[PDB]
């Protein structure tokens, strides 16, 4: 292990001290430096914790800060919770059908916003192969939606 | 100066304890057993002091 | 208003902001639409930038 | 979730025993025990520093400086404080010109300066406008606060009385308010004229407190926003307020990028204030006291402010919970609102006069 | 927490921790074998404290290292800008009017290759200017004035010389950390731009070539809006149906050049893009001194006035023409004869100066 070697190097150098890999000083160094190794591992995992797309310990705090728990957040899958959080955090865009197709693609689905059939404002969404509530929540104020599956 | 290093640390310890108590205390809004028991605890501490 | 911490960052941001304008106004040297602009105004703008 | 000090001690002692066979580090007052405790203390110190390094990732749990940095990065801009302006009545002896820069000081020490030169020949008391220099909440004063003159000026008496109080002073926002604004921005994503965007636009204007947006209000091309200004006493809107809110939603400049953003051109909004729909409850309480009356009515208004919106329904259970929440009373029998009350989107329910 | 303990403090407190949990009391001057272990433990603690401080400096993007800033940009969506080449004019002369192949190459003395990616046929023996781009991504491939370049592979009836009267321009290296941070903060803060009468002008004007735009809201009633765009840089001012289709496609959907997200028109309203129709007016001014320079000055003044103060669905009084003619000051006497009434038109017709007579 590198941590026991670092602890050994921090010791005084001389003819007295034995730092061979089979001595009692080397036996004790691992037991002594082991804890700090785990602490450094946790401090390194905080780098991954920094983002909500990969957060594990701080998912509850991220969801609270973002007001996440809603329709898009799936039932329990941790990956779905992280995705939903990482999408709502950088959720910003216009009202175009291109942006709405891209938004529905970002959540894993695939839809096509086709032309109307009965009116003008009502727009038809073809879902090929949570989405309904997400679109009804983030839909344009004036327009209305129709849903067709394929 | 070891004699004069104890009060300086005691002041910081007391301040940290006060800050922790203020942060961790949560307001209860009910008038039930929770509120009356909190009242009993506070009045017991005051009785001791 | 700038401390030794933020002086470099703020002046870097201002330098970039002014560099954008200077490059935009200097990249259009000769054009049929630039011919419409008054000469003294263009000089007074370039010097300021 | 850092490990505890006892857990660290136990782990270090177990490691010592595992690496040195036939050893029992948990013995009292021994070298191995002392070394294990020292290492546990050092590990606890780092685990605490790890905890502080965490908890700053998000502005919700962050400290003051990191919260300010997060606000700056996210674009929420602090608004600076404001000065205190007011009318000052100065008595004059003969014709004179008061230059811009003369200072009048209060009895406390706060000075107020004139920002524009004036000329007078009335030989009598006149009224001018004057602004302070502190630019803080201490600037504003009371109804009639006497104040003397600092810089001598020809043909003007030193003392001066202000009949209307100084007002307009304020202070910079707190980090709590900045965090609240940032939390709102993150929680309600901005689109171009979304159902939340209309609410936030109508709320960005001054005075207003709440606003709701009904998409497809009257048809396929109109959306309707209704706002309520509680702070005042009418706790409702006026035609001037409705007109200015509609103008603000129609067009306003963006502080960040400097361009103009607002509602789309094609659609129409037609902002309109809500209409009061009073509800009179019959509540019987066995003890009678004006304080208890005030507590009950305050609880009811807070209930209405929390869980009542235009176009929404109100069950009697909400009222019964609101009245029963009062600590003092003994009986809270409700008689009138037995059935459910509902209203159209144009009219907002209100706790009217109360029958006791 | 903040301000982690110093190494001296760690040494002192670990030594005290070891001293206090033992029965005896160490003398003042001594060299015990537990002191070395205490010092080593303090060094271990101070090493991790520094590691944790570095980790804690990486969360906010304003203080992160370049690699962690790149990670932040990868999460958000901002893409770094790579180094760009440098382009410029090459003045090369041919002997017998040959055709230059698609991938000819020139070399500099330092050893940096320039290439032409195009095909050009020469009509007659003479010097011609061709656009050449460097094959070196960095700033090094950026020459100066009158730099001589030579061919690498000989071409028939092409002498190996290139003068480059105007030096090459370009040669930008990779983006710096501060520039990338500014771009990321722009992406984070830039607000959504829902379809507005102002925003349609920008969306029409962002397309290369388009120089003037106009937006008419509630055209032919509510629910639909009209736009108009023109291109003065070309010889033909008015656009073509291909340009109309291109601008309509750009307005319908495009990626924002400053923010990575996708922007466009509102889903509900109907936009229409129509090319303006010319309604020329022929001035027919009379000038007392007749020469080419004065005619050119008068024409330029009239065209400048038309560029400044003429918009679809507007009126143009002859007083503006009179003022434009009078502003030249190089004349002696002038008279405006054809336009005597206030010219006006509708939205789809744009006023323009026609062929001027007598000058």
């Amino acid at each position: 292990t590198p941590w026991q070697t670092a602890f050994l190097q921090l010791l005084p150098s001389g003819l007295a001290w034995n730092k061979s890999p089979d001595s009692k000083l080397s036996a004790l160094a691992q037991a002594i430096s082991d804890v700090i190794a785990t602490a450094a591992d946790d401090a390194r995992q905080m780098l991954r914790e920094r983002f909500p797309s990969t957060s594990r310990w701080y998912l509850g705090e991220w969801e609270s800060f973002l007001g996440l728990p809603d329709c898009t957040s799936e039932n329990g899958t941790l990956s779905e919770r992280q995705r939903a959080a990482a999408n709502k955090m950088r959720m910003t865009g216009n009202l175009s059908r291109r942006f709405y197709e891209w938004l529905a693609a970002q959540y894993g689905f695939t839809v096509r916003l086709t032309d109307s059939t009965e009116g003008q404002w009502v727009t038809q969404v073809n879902i090929y192969g949570a989405l309904e509530c997400l679109l009804e929540k983030y839909k344009p104020a004036h327009q209305i939606y129709k849903f067709v599956y394929h | 100066d070891t004699s004069a290093a104890v009060p300086a640390q005691a002041v910081a310890v007391t301040g940290s304890l006060g800050d922790t108590l203020s942060s961790v205390w949560q307001t209860v809004k009910d008038g039930t057993a929770a509120a009356t028991a909190v009242m009993e605890a506070v009045t017991g501490v005051i009785d001791d002091i | 208003l700038c401390d030794t911490r933020t002086a470099f960052s703020t002046w870097n941001r201002l330098a970039q902001r002014f560099e954008r304008r200077h490059a935009a106004t200097a990249g259009r040297q000769g054009t049929i639409t630039t011919s419409y602009n008054s000469p003294v105004a263009e000089k007074n703008i370039a010097t300021l930038n | 979730s850092p490990p505890t000090l006892s857990s660290l001690i136990a782990r270090t002692e177990q490691n010592i025993e595992q690496r040195l066979p036939g050893s029992w580090p948990q013995a009292r007052e021994k070298t191995l025990s002392a070394i294990a405790y020292a290492q546990a203390g050092l590990a606890a110190g780092c685990h605490e520093h790890i905890s502080w390094v965490g908890r700053q990732i998000i502005p919700s749990t962050a400290d003051e400086d990191e919260l300010l940095e997060h606000c700056r990065f996210w674009g929420v801009r602090r608004k600076q404080a404001t000065a205190a302006s007011g009318p000052l009545t100065v008595t004059t002896s003969a014709a004179t010109t008061i230059p811009a820069g003369t200072r009048w000081q209060r009895a406390d020490g706060v000075v107020y300066s004139l920002a524009d030169t004036i000329v007078i020949d009335r030989a009598g008391t006149t009224e001018i406008t004057v602004t302070a220099l502190a630019a803080g909440e201490a600037g504003n004063t009371g109804e009639n606060t006497l104040l003397t003159l600092i810089t001598p000026v020809a043909c003007v008496v030193s003392d001066a009385i202000t009949v209307k109080g100084f007002s307009g002073g304020a202070d910079i926002e707190s980090a709590a308010e900045l965090l609240s604004r940032l939390e709102y921005r993150v929680q309600y994503p901005p689109f171009g004229g979304n159902q939340f965007d209309y609410v936030r636009w109508a709320r960005e204007v001054s005075g207003v407190t709440r606003a709701w947006c009904f998409p497809t209000w009257k048809g396929g091309g109109t959306v309707g926003v209704t706002f309520v200004m509680d702070n005042r006493s009418n706790i409702f809107p006026q035609p001037a307020d409705v007109e200015r809110v509609a103008d603000y939603i129609a067009g306003h400049t963006d502080p960040i990028t400097g361009l103009i953003v607002g509602q789309p051109d094609g659609v129409n909004v037609t902002v309109f204030a809500p209409k009061a729909k009073p509800v009179n409850p019959r509540i019987y309480i066995s003890p009678k006291t004006a304080e208890l009356k005030q507590a009950i009515t305050n609880a009811i208004n807070t209930m209405f402010f929390n869980e009542v919106m235009p176009g929404g329904a109100l069950a009697p259970s909400r009222i019964i919970r609101a009245v029963a929440g009062v600590t003092g009373l003994d009986d809270f029998e409700v008689r009138f609102p037995t059935e459910i009350q509902r209203s159209e989107n144009t009219e907002l329910l209100t706790a009217g006069t109360i029958e006791w």
